[PDB]
């Protein structure tokens, strides 16, 4: 009860656990909203560039980009998802006999 | 019946004409019907686009720099071209393209629209003496030899290449004797057994260039200037060619735009200070964001501030009030289809229960233009009876311990 | 161009006395990272404590 | 996207791309949700004692509930640090300075269990173990 | 002292002023400090030439 963080290295898993979660959807998400094209605000050539055209280009690549990013992060949620799945049966298993 | 481009599901019968078809942009459920491309959906909760916050109140944040100069006096050559740079200065683009007709406008890598109506970080012109015949010749990349060894307008930066020639009723202008270019330029190396052609840079000044004489006294003139030992010795090489002075005179302008200076507005109450709602825009930089007096973190030697993101936050840029601000706020929706029981219940995640507006009262953002107070779940649901506990219970689990059975009729 | 005010009338240039060795010392002053010594604060705008 | 006219005509080219994000994450959703009940299955159908300040003699209990969120559970989500998670109030907090909602753009889910209705789970386990001994 | 192109790590005070920066170009162990991107690392194996 006294000592979580330095004697008890499980309590250290918890927290490293916890922050991976967190860091993993924090990072992820606001790094693909950072301006992903080469030269734009999130938007590709708003109003600046040739008008139409060129807004349309830019636009594209960023979106066919962010759409390859995002399909990264769910596979990352499936694979977490799956290993849940597995640690928890075995934490089931635990609670039906050690406990 | 007006009509409009529009994604529909369309399900046929055994004829194969249509009889039903199902419209996605109205109605949430519509949406959900599109998704699992299914008439019925099986009942589960499915998160709707968030509604964001309608833009009001936009506030806009934007010396009288003349272009006489450029088209005063005689224009020098393509090679002894000179450049103007215009900062921090009110400018027409209507007075310039009336005072000399122009034979061709192009821009590359911006709009000629969008330069003008925006407001540049700084504005160089380059004033030179072009015939009107050889306009391929001119280009912002060529392998031609007036890119190669006169003039050349850097690629990288959004650059405009104009061709004009200038009126006869204008006198500010001088006719140069004949138009003049270098058609080769080279250096001779020490040795001699090899000899290096240079290639000017876009705004880059030419050794060859100052050697020859403003005006080339003859077509293909050779002029020879021995290198001193400390440059490395060998001898410079330039031939000229003479183009015959055009009865009107022509002139070549490259016109260059500059973002890349932080703090500078060649620009050509409701934009003024007060304004604590979501549009905003300021000097270079516009962004939607709510401003309140913070006065916690910046030097403020640069009006915009950066948050360690690619965009930047761009608060405390009037120096006189330090106001900071938040990101636009948006509500997610999430409808329960609850097929078995055919009823639909929205609820919106957070944001409190009285912040939400109904009908989208302050979002912009809404499935179409026709959308579909009580205690506080989650978020505000549209439902008579706000606890019926052990009444025909269903496992919806829309929120987080409430049920929602409805066989509406939440939190049992 | 511009005017720098009338140009010096004096008729020589005062001599000058040239002591390299004399001006040589051990004075070493070498680049602090950790103290920020010579580094130029991005121009474009002000950042985060981050 | 922020949300454009142009950036609409390539998303609805796109559209399937984008359902097919949206399914996946349904899917994760929900297993997750059928694991947390299995394990709570296990838990559920078991007797248990009365919650008792002093189960036995001469023994320390920091497990007995100060009452919900036993004191050591307490502990243990006090020194870690999570702010990535705010309902009903979460945007609010957002705006009085973690801000899913405010930029990007998604929605971090609710557990669907209460922390009071962990505490009642571990609360019969804690019945159960002396029983069961 | 000639200045040529390279990455620091910044430090901003609440002043936003740089009172420290880290090279890290330098040497092996400013480059695990810029690879984390942290000023403070703890000690660890690094990559190195």
């Amino acid at each position: 009860q006294t000592g979580f963080t330095t004697t008890n290295e499980a309590f250290q898993k918890v927290q490293d656990a916890v922050n991976n979660n967190a860091q993993a959807l924090s990072k992820l998400a606001s790094e693909l909203s950072n301006t992903f094209g080469a030269i734009s605000a999130s938007i590709g050539d708003i109003i600046q560039r040739l008008d139409v055209l060129e807004q349309d280009a830019q636009i594209d690549r960023l979106i066919n980009g962010r759409l390859t990013t995002l399909n990264a992060f769910v596979a990352q949620q499936l694979v977490r998802s799956e290993s849940a799945a597995l640690s928890a049966q075995l934490a089931k298993d635990k609670v039906n006999e050690c406990v | 019946y007006k009509l409009q481009p529009l994604t529909f599901l369309l399900d046929f019968s055994v004829d194969g004409y249509i009889r039903r078809a199902i419209d996605c942009g109205f109605n949430d459920l519509s949406q959900l019907h599109c998704s699992y491309e299914s008439f019925d959906v099986e009942s589960g909760v499915y998160s709707v686009s968030s509604f964001e916050a309608k833009p009001s109140g936009s506030v806009v944040e934007q010396v009288e720099c003349d272009f006489s100069p450029l088209l005063s006096g005689t224009p020098p050559q393509v090679y002894n071209f000179k450049r103007l740079v215009f900062t921090n200065c009110n400018y027409n683009l209507t007075k310039l393209l009336s005072l000399f007709s122009v034979n061709d406008f192009t821009c590359s890598q911006i709009s000629p629209a969008a330069i003008a109506s925006n407001c540049y970080s700084s504005l160089i012109l380059d004033y030179f003496s072009y015939p009107l015949s050889m306009k391929s010749d001119l280009s912002v990349s060529s392998a031609g030899p007036i890119s190669q060894f006169n003039y050349k307008q850097s690629f990288s930066n959004p650059t405009c290449l104009i061709l004009a020639t200038v009126p006869h009723n204008l006198t500010t202008i001088t006719k140069p004797l004949k138009y003049s270019y270098i058609n080769k330029c080279s250096r001779l190396l020490s040795d001699d057994r090899t000899e290096v052609p240079q290639l000017v840079n876009a705004n880059q000044y030419s050794p060859c260039v100052s050697i020859v004489p403003s005006t080339v006294w003859e077509d293909g003139d050779y002029y020879r200037k021995q290198l001193s030992p400390l440059e490395g010795g060998g001898w410079l090489v330039a031939s000229g060619s003479t183009v015959a002075m055009t009865e009107q005179l022509q002139m070549g302008f490259g016109i260059t735009v500059q973002y890349g200076t932080d703090t500078n507005s060649v620009c050509p109450k409701i934009a003024s200070q007060l304004g604590n709602c979501v549009e905003y825009s300021l000097y270079g930089v516009s962004g939607r964001g709510v401003f309140q007096n913070c006065t916690a973190v910046g030097v403020r030697q640069q009006r915009f501030v950066y948050d360690a993101y690619q965009n930047l936050v761009g608060y405390y840029s009037d120096d006189g009030n330090y106001y900071c601000l938040r990101a636009c706020v948006s509500v997610p929706v999430s409808v329960i289809y609850d097929k078995e029981t055919k009823t639909h219940a929205t609820l919106f995640g957070s944001v409190a229960c009285e912040h939400i507006s109904s009908t989208m009262s302050q979002y912009s953002r809404s499935t179409r233009s026709m959308l579909k107070p009580v205690g506080c779940v989650l978020g505000l649901v549209n439902s008579s009876l706000f606890v019926e506990d052990c009444k025909l219970p269903l496992g919806q689990s829309l929120c987080a311990l409430p049920d929602t059975p409805s066989t509406m009729r939440l939190a049992s | 161009y511009v005017d720098v005010g009338p140009d010096s009338v004096k008729s020589a240039c005062i001599e000058v006395d040239i002591q390299q060795t004399f001006f040589d010392k051990t004075w070493p002053r070498p680049i602090d990272v950790s103290k920020a010594d010579g580094i130029i604060y991005p121009q474009g705008r002000t950042y985060s404590n981050i | 996207c922020n949300g454009f006219q142009k950036c609409e005509q390539l998303l609805r080219e796109y559209g399937q791309f984008c359902s097919k994000i949206n399914q996946a994450l349904h899917g994760a959703n929900l297993r997750q949700d059928d694991s947390v009940r299995n394990l709570f299955a296990s838990v559920k159908s078991s007797q248990s004692s009365p919650i008792i300040p002093g189960f036995g003699g001469d023994f320390n209990l920091t497990l007995l509930e100060p009452v919900a969120r036993s004191a050591i559970e307490d502990l243990l989500f006090d020194k870690v640090t999570i702010a990535d998670p705010g309902y009903m109030q979460g945007y609010d907090d957002c705006m009085q300075q973690i801000c899913a909602q405010y930029v990007a753009g998604y929605k971090v889910l609710p557990p669907l269990m209460d922390v009071n209705m962990e505490a009642a789970y571990t609360s019969s386990l804690l019945g159960s173990i002396a029983g069961v001994g």
